[PDB]
């Protein structure tokens, strides 16, 4: 369980890029600050759903 | 949204220049181990661990806040690269 | 009734029995990630 | 006739009036005829952007909020208050929008 | 484990109260009842009625005074009154002013054990030749009671006022996810409380939880009548209202009792005797 | 004008169902009391559930038993419906044994009786057995709260034992009704009626009491506003190893070690007592 805490420490302040095909415009890729969650699914913010 | 992003965009004629300044400053901080910071002990960015408040590992955050303070000077042809690097290594060894 | 508050929903709501199927597309099968790994022979680029 | 928004919404909380009911409410020195709901929307914006006067300027209170009015709101907020504040306002609009959408029936 | 309770307050008007960590679902389980109680059941004071000398009704307008009756009542609704005496349930404030003056809350005639929390509160602007004479009724109560509901009038021409008793102006609560290392589904509760300053947010909260607990405690314990005799009317009324209603009691009435009755004399004694001749 | 303590009425049918009335209450308090109790009753009420299953000559859940109609998955599914009542409050786990054969339909009664263990639903079907069919199994039932999936607890009494999804909550259903009532002068008053359906292991009144107790205990949390390991002490290495492996790992325990305890340790003598004393000189 300590390695998960370590992983929380690692990703601190860093962001990841989300992409959805087809990528029609530059907002087809966006940057998000990741919040670690249980489960195998990626969680996306509602407001960006239109751009993607 | 990143804190004071509009004001940061204010400081530059081009957003990409802001990005370059932030990135390079972050490289300086990483290289010299944060001991060359312009921040004050109470201005230092913090991170909550299980233990408690610790220094923020992220150098980009540091660089952006430092830039927001105004104590940093950025531009083109301010100083030869070698001289800068050596003076920095003299003031803050590795 | 809203289970959180206990107060009812401000309007009447359609409730009934529906037939719903679970499809063959499941996250467990589709979740994947890679740091480093196998590369291609000629291109030396990562595999698919 | 309500002296302030807090009174109107306190009345709504006790089921005296609904959010869609037209009522006389005194807000920012002027006597207005509107629903507690729209006042609530104005407070949502106000707290979201942390500027009450500018928020009051942006909102169209005499009309029901829809896609176009809200889009105009977002744009004006972007022009006046900048990126960060508009983002906060967006999150607020999302939160309260959903919250009311579920209980709406 | 035992959750931490943190309190951050700004003056007497506003407060934030954080409770974490809590078991899943308990955020709203605690959050909802407290919100309901704080808005409804927290004791306070409010202006319930107003009498103005030359004002006939609520929609009238006062000569010499800028504000209409509606605006004046509205300002009086903003009046925060603190009772020092716990047993004191009602006070009548008197106000008399004239001339070119701006009337504040201080101008109200001082009453013992009654403290005005907002003496800077504006009521009405008076001009040259303007005369304002009014009496405001302050009561102790709970929650929000509209004027139409209580309908209390101390005198004629009195205008009933919507009563906002609750010193608590606003209650909001946010519940967000939190983690204890291995478990991530824990609840974090954040309570935001706005008050008028008469009662403190922490005090109000404490009263609310105390009320709720007190409510939780409630689950613990799971020879015939003269009126019919047909005697004289005077006999009926007198004898009846004289504490007796039967011939048995009439029998109990001795010589210094029957004749002692204010109604009874001889005309009555006659009829009575006749009755005792009919029954024996 | 202050309301007084309301009358509380109780109507129970067996151990499975209950109604609890509180009236009169102030307007709006019907749901104020009624709703949170419902949430707690559904979530936080302690109960019993089958946490493990071992069937003889059965290696896993997807196996099949000769002579038995139902598959192992279906058998475990049937076992999930088993309601087990512990009479002893201190009993946190029990292992039930069952042995049956021949042309018989195995019910819950067939389980070998255990002291302080009552089966509330003995009519529950488990498996249909044929001629030559043999069912010999041990199920482990534990006490717990809420819902713990098989993957979460991973309880195995033995190797071939199959972990079972544990549905601990004894409370099957909770509903509450708020109705109009009057106390002579005041109208629009609230009458609260709580209806509770349980599996019989815990009584509706007991469940309600536990719920109210939980709510109260949680309400207490609004009260307050706002001993080190020897291994870390930095003591001598010999001290570390000896003291540690000697059944203690802290200065509290070192303090507990009296004169006829510390000096009794095989490793400890005088060289150790020195360092120890120094440590007690650094902290006091």
């Amino acid at each position: 369980d300590e390695v998960w805490d370590a992983l929380e420490e690692v990703i601190h302040g860093k962001v990841v890029l989300l992409n959805r095909a087809p990528t029609l415009h530059r907002l087809g890729i966006q940057a998000f600050q990741p919040v670690l969650v249980e489960g195998q699914s990626i969680q996306l913010h509602p407001l960006v759903c239109e751009a993607f | 949204a990143e804190p004071g992003i509009d004001k940061l965009f204010g400081m530059v004629d081009s957003k990409y220049r802001l990005t370059v300044v932030v990135a390079k400053r972050a490289q300086q901080l990483l290289r010299h181990g944060f001991k060359n910071t312009v921040l004050e002990p109470e201005e230092r960015p913090k991170m909550q661990t299980l233990e408690g408040l610790f220094d923020d590992p992220n150098a980009v955050t540091w660089a952006m806040k430092e830039l927001l303070t105004g104590r940093l000077v950025f531009g083109e042809n301010l100083v030869p690269e070698d001289r800068l690097q050596k003076e920095m290594e003299r003031l803050y060894p590795v | 009734y809203d289970g959180r508050t206990g107060e009812p929903i401000e309007g009447p709501i359609v409730v009934g029995q529906m037939f719903i199927m679970k499809l063959y597309h499941m996250v467990e099968d589709k979740m994947h990630a890679r740091s480093t790994g196998p590369y291609s022979l000629i291109t030396q680029q990562p595999l698919g | 006739v309500f002296a302030n928004p807090d009174e109107a919404l306190l009345a709504v909380a006790h089921g005296i009036v609904d959010l869609q009911d037209v009522v006389t409410v005194r807000y920012m020195g002027k006597r207005l005829e509107t629903s507690p709901g729209r006042i609530l929307f104005a407070r949502i914006v106000a707290e979201a952007v942390e500027d009450e006067k500018v928020a009051w300027e942006l909102i169209q209170l005499d009309v029901p909020q829809e896609k176009n009015s809200l889009k105009d709101l977002v744009y004006q907020a972007f022009l006046r208050l900048g990126m960060e504040k508009t983002a906060r306002l967006l999150d607020a609009l999302k939160y309260y929008g959903f919250t009311f959408s579920t209980t709406s029936g | 484990k035992a959750p931490v309770f943190t309190v951050r307050t700004q003056g007497r008007e506003y407060g934030e109260f954080v409770l974490e960590p809590l078991e899943r679902g308990f955020g709203v389980t605690l959050g909802n009842p407290l919100r309901r109680i704080l808005l409804s059941s927290i004791p306070g004071t409010a202006v319930t009625s107003v009498y103005i000398e030359d004002v006939l009704h609520e929609f009238s307008t006062i000569p010499g005074v800028k504000e209409d009756v509606v605006e004046i009542i509205l300002n009086l609704k903003e009046l925060v009154v603190r009772f020092l005496n716990p047993s004191l349930q009602t006070v009548t404030l008197l106000l008399k002013a004239e001339g070119p003056k701006e009337v504040k809350a201080r101008d109200f005639l001082p009453v013992a054990d009654v403290e005005i929390m907002n003496p800077d509160l504006h009521i009405a602007t008076l001009e040259e030749g303007g005369r304002l004479n009014m009496e405001v009724r302050v009561d102790r109560g709970v929650g929000y009671v509209p004027a139409e509901k209580h309908g209390i009038k101390d005198r004629i021409n009195a205008i009933p006022v919507d009563a906002v008793f609750s010193p608590v102006r606003r209650v909001a609560f946010q519940v967000e996810d939190t983690r204890l290392g291995q478990r991530t589904d824990l609840d974090k509760l954040t309570l935001r409380i706005w008050t008028d300053g008469s009662v403190t947010p922490l005090e109000a909260l404490n009263q609310a939880v105390e009320i709720l607990r007190e409510h939780l405690t409630y689950f613990s314990n799971p020879d015939l009548p003269l009126e019919e005799l047909g005697l004289s009317t005077r006999v009926l009324h007198s004898l009846k209202e004289e504490g007796i209603e039967s011939v048995r009691a009439l029998l109990a009435l001795n010589l210094k009792d029957l004749k002692n009755i204010p109604g009874i004399g001889e005309r009555s004694l006659e009829e009575i005797k006749e009755a005792l001749e009919k029954k024996g």
